């Protein structure tokens, strides 16, 4: 009982996009597809929905005329296409079963994991890893805390580890933010005893497979 | 004293044993004599609920009809996965027969008789018998045929109005005749349909005035399906073995719902023969052989029109409505609505 | 469109207790509404079908109740991998929404502030960062003062999810100006107002 939907897509203003859900362990032609999307700060919205015997849709008021959702009854998989993208397309779409099945009650599951359509005009660029060095700035008794700014990159997403992974504790790895110059940015920070400092070496992991970017960031205090 | 139940059913016919067409062959060995005496017991005081979207007597006629197209009609190649199988395809004889469905000893099947019966809530005249009425499994999208009209008032049915997933059933109390033709003797695939369109656009605007009191007076608006294959975006059905495909889009003219000149006269709906089509069975495809020699010509009473309902928002102003079709439960339930089995306890 | 709402907007419990989420409806449908539970980063995940029915695999610690108008959706002993949003939905109708997290005990959240590194101002951007460690609730408000003077418009913040663990919130606000204007003030304040805090607490810096 699984839907495996393609990698998340980025795609310039007015282009289109095509995006597909894999089914898994249903018999495929005995339940209908819904579509959503989830744009950030947004709620769940209704694209359309999909009866893989015929093909028979049933599109959103709002998407008919840039809408098209389609099947393969054989490869057991949908799709859905999208034209016109325009900024407030960029979101999260998913699609869903209704596990009722021929009686219609809008029972879904199970879900995608969801594809991330991003459509922006900015092009691929690799992070700029910043030190957040550690100061006099003491809380708590000794701990102190140190960090890396990703800023400037794009597309999402990127990926921190401290330590090659070795360590964990204390460590908070913000949800990235958009700025208004179109790149995104992330704060990743890690509380350590003050003791600690000098001794023990602390680098930040940074990793940015959408432009094959690796970067090992030392954070030291600042004289 | 009953309660509701579901049992294995069995079917009747009139069908000879000798006739070669394939429901008369089915019916033969799959079903029983018609009961020359049939009995029906009124019910006073009687006051039963029956929901035409739980009814299992749905899904049993479904299953026979299913059974009947897998053994009657034998496509050259079948495109079921990614194997393919080829075999003998020699053209058949086509025309459905009724059928009546009947209980086993031990259960009986309630009817309701009210007029004005959507299909759901309670029924304050209802009766019991053995066997339902003659039923045609004729198989089609968009539009019903050859089935029962509605007495009265034309009537909407629907589980839920809400429901926009939900196929809507739209029940005719007059019969409107629709004349396909392949002509002889040079397209041997090119066919067209005929339809009364005084007639058609009559009934097409009362059932407007019907969908508008079940939508707060709002505009009610028709358009093409939104997408699909070609057999519910376009009226498809089965005449004399050949798969029928007709474009309905003069059929759902608002304009003619809306006195004037174009829309009193003979319609004619521009039609196709395909020989690979896409089964409704959910199974695949299936290529047949092309079409036969000499006139192909099939009349069909429409009875009744399925239909589909936008959703999404910014209106307010209007409804859409578009032709719909696809699952055949849908067509046995236009027929079905007003039985339920029942055991007696 | 089918009128949707859930109250309260946002749910605090301790683990093991018992919570319950309303659901109004704007017109009658009987028991045709479903719960969703939402996670960020995670596809929706059907709790409750068909008003009462639970759906298969989910635990018998949620349960869902309601008709025509009413509905509540109540989870027996609250769980820390139950923090989410959860929805109650009709078709394609979504309701707002009610976030729910673990309750603990208040929690005063430890300031750091972070002046802009060497290699960014020589880019010709300068980025402050205040960082917010370990908190409960997670209502808090951080100011930026520069010189003295309230700013906003040019700052973004993020919070992280609840931990399993402590049941705390950690908070990145980042101030975002140029060279030019970074070069011009002197003091950089990042003011913090939280439950926790008798008085907001003020870490700040002078540049250079
Ligand atoms: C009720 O059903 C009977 C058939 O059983 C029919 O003849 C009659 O018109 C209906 N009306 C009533 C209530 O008699
Ligand atoms: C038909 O009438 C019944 C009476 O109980 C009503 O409940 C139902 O909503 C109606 N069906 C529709 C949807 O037209
Ligand atoms: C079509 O309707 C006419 C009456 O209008 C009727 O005589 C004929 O039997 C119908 N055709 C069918 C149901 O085969
Ligand atoms: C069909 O029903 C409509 C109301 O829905 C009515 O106006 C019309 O007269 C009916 N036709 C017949 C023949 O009764
Ligand atoms: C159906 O149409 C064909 C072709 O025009 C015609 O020959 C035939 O007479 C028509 N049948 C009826 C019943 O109108
Ligand atoms: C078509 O229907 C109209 C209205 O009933 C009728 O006047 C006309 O005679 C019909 N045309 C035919 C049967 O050729
Ligand atoms: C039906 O005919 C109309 C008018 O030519 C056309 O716009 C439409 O595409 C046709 N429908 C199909 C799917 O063949
Ligand atoms: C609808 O009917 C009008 C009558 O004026 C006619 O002009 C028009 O061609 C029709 N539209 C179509 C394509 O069915
Ligand atoms: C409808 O009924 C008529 C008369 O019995 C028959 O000739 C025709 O084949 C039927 N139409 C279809 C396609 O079922
Ligand atoms: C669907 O139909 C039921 C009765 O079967 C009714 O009570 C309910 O209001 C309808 N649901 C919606 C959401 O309209």
């Amino acid at each position: 009982q699984h839907l495996v939907q393609s990698g998340t897509q980025v795609k310039k203003p007015g282009a289109s996009v095509r995006v597909s859900c894999q089914a898994s362990g249903y018999t495929f032609t005995n339940y209908i597809l819904h579509w959503w999307r989830q744009a950030p700060g947004q709620g769940l919205e209704w694209m359309g929905l999909i009866k893989p015997v015929f093909g028979a849709v049933n599109y959103a008021r709002q998407f008919q005329g840039r809408i098209q959702l389609t099947r393969d009854i054989y490869r057991e998989i949908a799709f859905l296409d999208l034209s016109g993208l325009r900024s407030d397309d960029t979101a999260v779409y998913y699609c869903a079963r209704d596990e009722s099945g021929d009686d219609l009650k809008w029972h879904l599951h199970p879900w995608g994991q969801g594809t991330q359509v991003i459509v922006s005009p900015a092009s691929t660029k690799g992070p700029s890893v910043f030190p957040l060095a550690p100061s006099s700035k003491s809380t708590s008794g000794g701990t102190a805390a140190l960090g890396c700014l990703v800023k400037d990159y794009f597309p999402e997403p990127v990926t921190v580890s401290w330590n090659s992974g070795a360590l964990t504790s204390g460590v908070h790895t913000f949800p990235a933010v958009l700025q208004s110059s179109g790149l995104y940015s992330l704060s990743s920070v890690v509380t350590v005893p003050s003791s600690s400092l000098g001794t023990q070496t602390y680098i930040c992991n940074v990793n940015h497979k959408p432009s094959n970017t690796k970067v090992d960031k030392k954070v030291e205090p600042k004289s | 004293v009953w309660k509701d139940a579901d049992t294995t059913l069995f079917c009747a016919s009139d069908a000879k044993a000798h006739e070669t067409e394939v429901h008369n062959v089915w019916a033969t060995h799959a079903c029983v004599p018609t009961d020359p005496n049939p009995q029906e017991i009124h019910l006073e005081n009687v006051t039963e609920n029956f929901n035409m979207w739980k009814n299992n007597m749905v899904e049993q006629m479904q299953e026979d009809v299913i059974s009947l197209w897998d053994q009657s009609l034998q496509p050259c190649v079948k495109l079921t996965g990614g194997s393919v199988i080829k075999q003998a395809c020699p053209k058949i004889s086509f025309d459905p027969i009724p059928i009546h469905y009947c209980t086993p000893a031990g259960y009986v099947i309630l009817k309701c008789n009210d007029k004005n019966f959507n299909g759901t809530g309670p029924c304050k005249n209802v009766s019991s018998v053995q066997c339902t009425h003659g039923i045609k499994p004729v198989v089609s999208t968009q539009l019903l045929l050859n089935g029962s009209l509605a007495e009265e008032e034309i009537i909407i049915r629907s589980e839920n109005l809400t429901n926009n997933a939900k196929t809507i059933i739209v029940h005719l109390n007059k019969s409107v005749e629709i004349n396909c033709t392949r002509p002889s003797n040079g397209d041997i695939r090119k066919a067209y349909c005929e339809i009364n369109g005084t007639k058609w656009n009559k009934v097409l605007k009362q059932v407007t005035e019907k969908l508008k009191e079940h939508f707060n007076n709002k505009t009610i608006i028709f358009q093409p399906p939104s997408g699909g294959d070609l057999e519910i975006t376009m009226h498809s059905f089965n005449c004399r073995g050949e798969f029928f495909y007709c474009n309905t889009t003069q059929l759902f003219n608002n304009t003619c719902i809306g006195t004037m000149k174009g829309c009193n006269g003979t319609i004619t709906l521009p039609c196709k023969i395909k020989q690979i089509i896409n089964m409704w069975q959910g199974t695949g495809q299936a290529m047949y052989a092309p079409p036969i020699d000499g006139k192909i010509n099939c009349v069909s009473n429409i009875t009744g029109i399925l239909l589909t309902r936008d959703g999404g928002a910014n209106n307010t102003s209007n409804e859409t409505f578009r032709p719909g079709g696809g699952n055949i439960k849908d067509n046995w339930r236009s027929e079905l609505y007003k039985y339920k089995v029942v055991q007696i306890e | 469109d089918i009128q949707m709402t859930q109250s309260p907007s946002s749910l605090s419990a301790s683990v093991g207790d018992r919570v319950t989420i309303n659901c109004q409806a704007g017109q009658g449908i009987g028991s045709s509404l479903n719960w969703y539970q939402k996670k960020p980063g995670r596809a929706p995940k059907l709790l409750v079908h068909g008003a009462s029915n639970l759906q298969r695999g989910v635990p018998s610690r949620f349960s869902g109740s309601g008709f025509h108008t009413t509905f509540t959706l109540t989870i027996s002993s609250l769980q820390p991998d139950d923090v989410a949003t959860y929805f109650c939905a009709v078709f394609q109708w979504f309701g707002p929404g009610t976030k729910v997290d673990i309750k603990r005990t208040v929690a005063a959240p430890s300031v750091f502030i972070f002046p802009p590194s060497d290699e960014q101002l020589k880019s010709g951007t300068a980025s402050v960062v205040c960082l917010l460690n370990n908190f409960y609730p997670r209502e808090a408000k951080v100011q930026w003062k520069v010189d003295n003077a309230l700013q906003s418009g040019n700052s973004q913040e993020s919070v992280t999810e609840q931990d399993s663990k402590d049941s705390t919130y950690s908070l990145s606000s980042t101030l975002t100006l140029s060279k030019a204007d970074y070069e011009k003030h002197k003091v950089y304040a990042c003011e913090v107002t939280h439950q926790g805090l008798r008085s907001p607490v003020t870490k700040s810096f002078n540049r250079g």
